[PDB]
RNA sequence: GUAACGGGGCUAAACCAUGCACCGAAGCUGCGGCAGCGACGCUUAUGCGUUGUUGGGUAGGGGAGCGUUCUGUAAGCCUG
RNA sequence: CCCGGCGAGGGGAGUGAAAAAGAACCUGAAACCGUGUACGUACAAGCAGUGGGAGCACGCUUAGGCGUGUGACUGCGUACC
C-alpha cells in the first residue's frame, strides 16, 4: 500500500474526531504536526501518533521520506458502540453508549 | 419528399426514416412481402411541386420494407386500493419496425 | 535535517 | 418538550453547518526554527529575550 | 419440518427495494418505501401515464391554434373546414406540421380557408 | 423518432413595443400575457420555458370598464400583523403606475417559478416616449 | 386578511332568445395484445384462424398457479 | 524491525492454499455512520412520487436525436393499516 497506519477504538466517538481530521487533508505531511500540535482539545492528539506512526510506516513498508508524502485520506469509521449503565432517579433508562472509532489515515504522494 | 399515413395511428412524417409501428396479424418475419401501404403523402411534401392535401391522383405510395418485427418494452402497470391490492398485471403489443421504401 | 527531519532526530535520540 | 417525527439525516448536519473547526496561522521568533505559539516565544527552550526561565 | 423464513427474507425485499430513483430517506432507504413509495409510483403512472394522450392532446390544438389563427381564422372554424373534406383530412400530432414546415402548414390553412362554404 | 415539439431553452426572444394610452384596459392584459407566453405564437411548445418581450407604455390612461375606475380596490396586507389590510381606489392608485394596474398581468399567469420571471419581461414606465428609458435596442 | 365569481380581470368575459364551430371522460371508435364464454371454418385429445361477447368491486363463494424444508426419486445428477 | 508511553493499537516482516483466515477469528445481509466521484441545489411552498422533459456529466450508431447517474423547469397530486 502506499504506507497505512490505523488506531482501532482508541475510544472517543465519530463526530468528536471526524472534526480534528479535516483540518488535515489536501496539503499536509510536513503540516501534519503543526496544525495538530496547536489545535486544541483531546480528539487532536490521537491523530498525531497515527500521523507520527503513518510517516515511520513510511520509512519501512515504504522507502519514501519524511518531507514528502501528502495525506491523500483520511477518515474516521464508527467503532463498537461500547455500552454500559447509568443509576438516574427511579433508574427508568440509561443507554450511555461509550461510544468508539477506528482511524486510518493515509500519506503519500502527488 | 416527405410523407403521412396511418392505420391504427398516424405516424408516418420522415423521409423512409425506418420507424416503429404496429404488425401484420400472424406474426412478423423480417424478409419482407412488399407490401406497398396505401395513399395519403401530402404529395410527399418536398418540390416545387409541394402539393397540398395528398392525392394529385390516386397511386402515390410506398413498399413495405420489415424493418424487424418485434419487441418487448415492459410498463410495471399496477393498481390499488384499501382493501386489495390487484397488483399483477403487463401487456405490451408486441411491434413491428419498417424502414420504407420512399415516396 | 530539514524542520520535520530535525523534530525527529532532535527526539529519536532523546531516545537513545 | 419532544419532538413529533423523525429530523432527518438531511437535518442531521443542517444544524452541523457550522463548526468543522479552523486551524491556525502561525508564526516563528527570531530565535526557534519556526515554533512560537501566536503569542508565546520561543517554545524550542523557551525565551524571547533571554533568560525566559532556563535558556542561554 | 422447518423454514427458516429468512432465504425468500431480501428475496422478497430487495425485490422492490430496488426502487431507488432517489425518492429519498428510507423512502427508498428501509421499508417505508415499502409499498407507500413503490406502490404509489406504481399508480401514478397508471393514470398520470394514460393521462398523457389529453397531456399531448391539448398540446397540439394549442400550437394548431396558434398556427391558423396567425394565417386569419382559428382551431374553431379551422377544424370545421377541414373535416368538410372526406379523403382531403388528416389529424393533429401532425398538424404539428406547422413548426416544421409552416408553408406545408399554411397550405393546408389555405385547403381548409377556401373549402369553407 | 417521436413527436412532441422541442424547446430548446429557449433560444428565440424580442423586442416589441406597445402604446397602452388608448382606452383598452385589462383585456390588453390578455394579448398582454398571451404574447408573454405565446399566442400568436404557433411555435416553441410552452408548457415548459418560451417567452416574448413586450413594453408598455404610460398606462396612466386606460379608460377601465365603466364605473370601477372610482371603486375598484387592491388590499396588500403586510402581515406583520398589527391588523393590516390596505384598501386603495384605482383611482388612488392609478396615482402610481408601478408594480399594478400594468400587473393586473402577473395574475393571469402560471405563476411559480417560469411563470415567475416570464413576468419581468414586461417592463411598465408611466410615459411612453421621452422616458421611455428602457433599451432603445430595436422594437415594433 | 381582500375573503359572498376561486382568482386575474369582463360593461361583456353579465342576462334573455337563437344558431353554427370547437374544447372536453377511461364513455364510444379505430388499432396491437390478455382471459373467461356461445357461434363459423378447419382440422380433429386438440387446437387454431376468425368471430358474437364478458372481465369496477369490500364481507364472502369458486378456480388455477408461485416459491420455502423435508421425502423417496438417488451410490442418479451439479460440484474444488 | 519500525511508530508508541517498556500502553492500547497499528505498519513491515514471517507463517500459510488463504491472514480479504490474526485470534474481539468461518461465511459476513439489514437497519445506522463515514471517505471518493458525477449530476442536482442558496426567489423557493405541501405525502415528495407521476407525465413531460432541457441541460451537464458519460458511453454511442462511418447522422439516423441512443444507453447511464442527473434531473432546471412545467400537467396531476393530501402514505398505508
Ligand atoms: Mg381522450
Ligand atoms: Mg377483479
Ligand atoms: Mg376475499
Ligand atoms: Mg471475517
Ligand atoms: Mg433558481
Ligand atoms: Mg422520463
Amino acid at each position: 500500500m502506499e504506507t497505512i497506519a490505523k488506531h482501532r477504538h482508541a475510544r472517543s466517538s465519530a463526530q468528536k474526531v471526524r472534526l480534528v481530521a479535516d483540518l488535515i487533508r489536501g496539503k499536509k505531511v510536513s503540516q501534519a504536526l503543526d496544525i495538530l500540535t496547536y489545535t486544541n482539545k483531546k480528539a487532536a492528539v490521537l491523530v498525531k501518533k497515527v500521523l507520527e506512526s503513518a510517516i515511520a510506516n513510511a520509512e519501512h513498508n515504504d522507502g519514501a521520506d519524511i518531507d514528502d508524502l501528502k495525506v491523500t485520506k483520511i477518515f474516521v469509521d464508527e467503532g463498537p458502540s461500547m455500552k454500559r449503565i447509568m443509576p438516574r432517579a427511579k433508574g427508568r433508562a440509561d443507554r450511555i453508549l461509550k461510544r468508539t472509532s477506528h482511524i486510518t489515515v493515509v500519506v503519500s504522494d502527488r | 419528399m416527405y410523407a403521412v399515413f396511418q392505420s391504427g395511428g398516424k405516424q408516418h412524417r420522415v423521409s423512409e426514416g425506418q420507424t416503429v409501428r404496429l404488425e401484420k396479424l400472424d406474426i412478423a418475419t423480417g424478409e419482407t412481402v412488399e407490401f406497398a401501404e396505401v395513399l395519403m403523402i401530402a404529395n410527399g411534401e418536398e418540390v416545387k411541386i409541394g402539393v397540398p392535401f395528398v392525392d394529385g391522383g390516386v397511386i402515390k405510395a410506398e413498399v413495405v420494407a420489415h424493418g424487424r418485427g418485434e419487441k418487448v418494452k415492459i410498463v410495471k402497470f399496477r393498481r390499488r386500493k384499501h382493501y386489495r391490492k390487484q397488483q399483477g398485471h403487463r401487456q405490451w403489443f408486441t411491434d413491428v419496425k419498417i424502414t420504407g421504401i420512399s415516396a | 535535517a530539514s524542520p520535520l527531519k530535525q523534530q525527529r532526530i532532535r527526539q529519536k535520540v532523546e531516545k537513545l | 418538550a419532544v419532538q413529533q417525527n423523525k429530523p432527518t439525516r438531511s437535518k442531521r448536519g443542517m444544524r452541523r453547518s457550522h463548526d468543522a473547526l479552523t486551524a491556525v496561522t502561525s508564526l516563528s521568533v527570531d530565535k526557534t526554527s519556526g515554533e512560537k505559539h501566536l503569542r508565546h516565544h520561543i517554545t524550542a527552550d523557551g525565551y524571547y529575550r533571554g533568560r525566559k526561565v532556563i535558556a542561554k | 419440518a422447518r423454514v427458516k423464513r429468512g432465504v425468500i427474507a431480501r428475496a422478497r425485499h430487495k425485490k422492490i427495494l430496488k426502487q431507488a430513483k432517489g425518492y429519498y430517506g428510507a423512502r427508498s432507504r428501509v421499508y417505508r418505501v415499502a409499498f407507500q413509495a413503490v406502490i404509489k409510483a406504481g399508480q401514478y403512472a397508471y393514470r398520470d401515464r394514460r393521462q398523457r394522450k389529453r397531456q399531448f392532446r391539448q398540446l397540439w390544438i394549442a400550437r394548431i391554434n396558434a398556427a391558423a389563427r396567425q394565417n386569419g381564422i382559428s382551431y374553431s372554424k379551422f377544424i370545421n373546414g377541414l373535416k368538410k373534406a372526406s379523403v382531403e383530412i388528416d389529424r393533429k400530432i401532425l398538424a404539428d406540421i406547422a413548426v416544421f414546415d409552416k408553408v406545408a402548414f399554411t397550405a393546408l390553412v389555405e385547403k381548409a380557408k377556401a373549402a369553407l362554404a | 423518432m417521436k413527436t412532441f415539439t422541442a424547446k430548446p431553452e429557449t433560444v428565440k426572444r424580442d423586442w416589441y413595443v406597445v402604446d397602452a394610452t388608448g382606452k383598452t384596459l385589462g383585456r390588453l392584459a390578455t394579448e398582454l400575457a398571451r404574447r408573454l407566453r405565446g399566442k400568436h405564437k404557433a411555435e416553441y411548445t410552452p408548457h415548459v420555458d418560451t417567452g416574448d418581450y413586450i413594453i408598455v407604455l404610460n398606462a396612466d390612461k386606460v379608460a377601465v370598464t365603466g364605473n370601477k375606475r372610482t371603486d375598484k380596490v387592491y388590499y396588500h396586507h403586510t402581515g406583520h400583523i398589527g391588523g393590516i389590510k390596505q384598501a386603495t381606489f384605482e383611482e388612488m392608485i392609478a396615482r402610481r403606475p408601478e408594480r399594478v394596474i400594468e400587473i393586473a398581468v402577473k395574475g393571469m399567469l402560471p405563476k411559480g417559478p417560469l411563470g415567475r420571471a416570464m413576468f419581468r419581461k414586461l417592463k411598465v414606465y408611466a410615459g411612453n416616449e421621452h422616458n421611455h428609458a428602457a433599451q432603445q435596442p430595436q422594437v415594433l
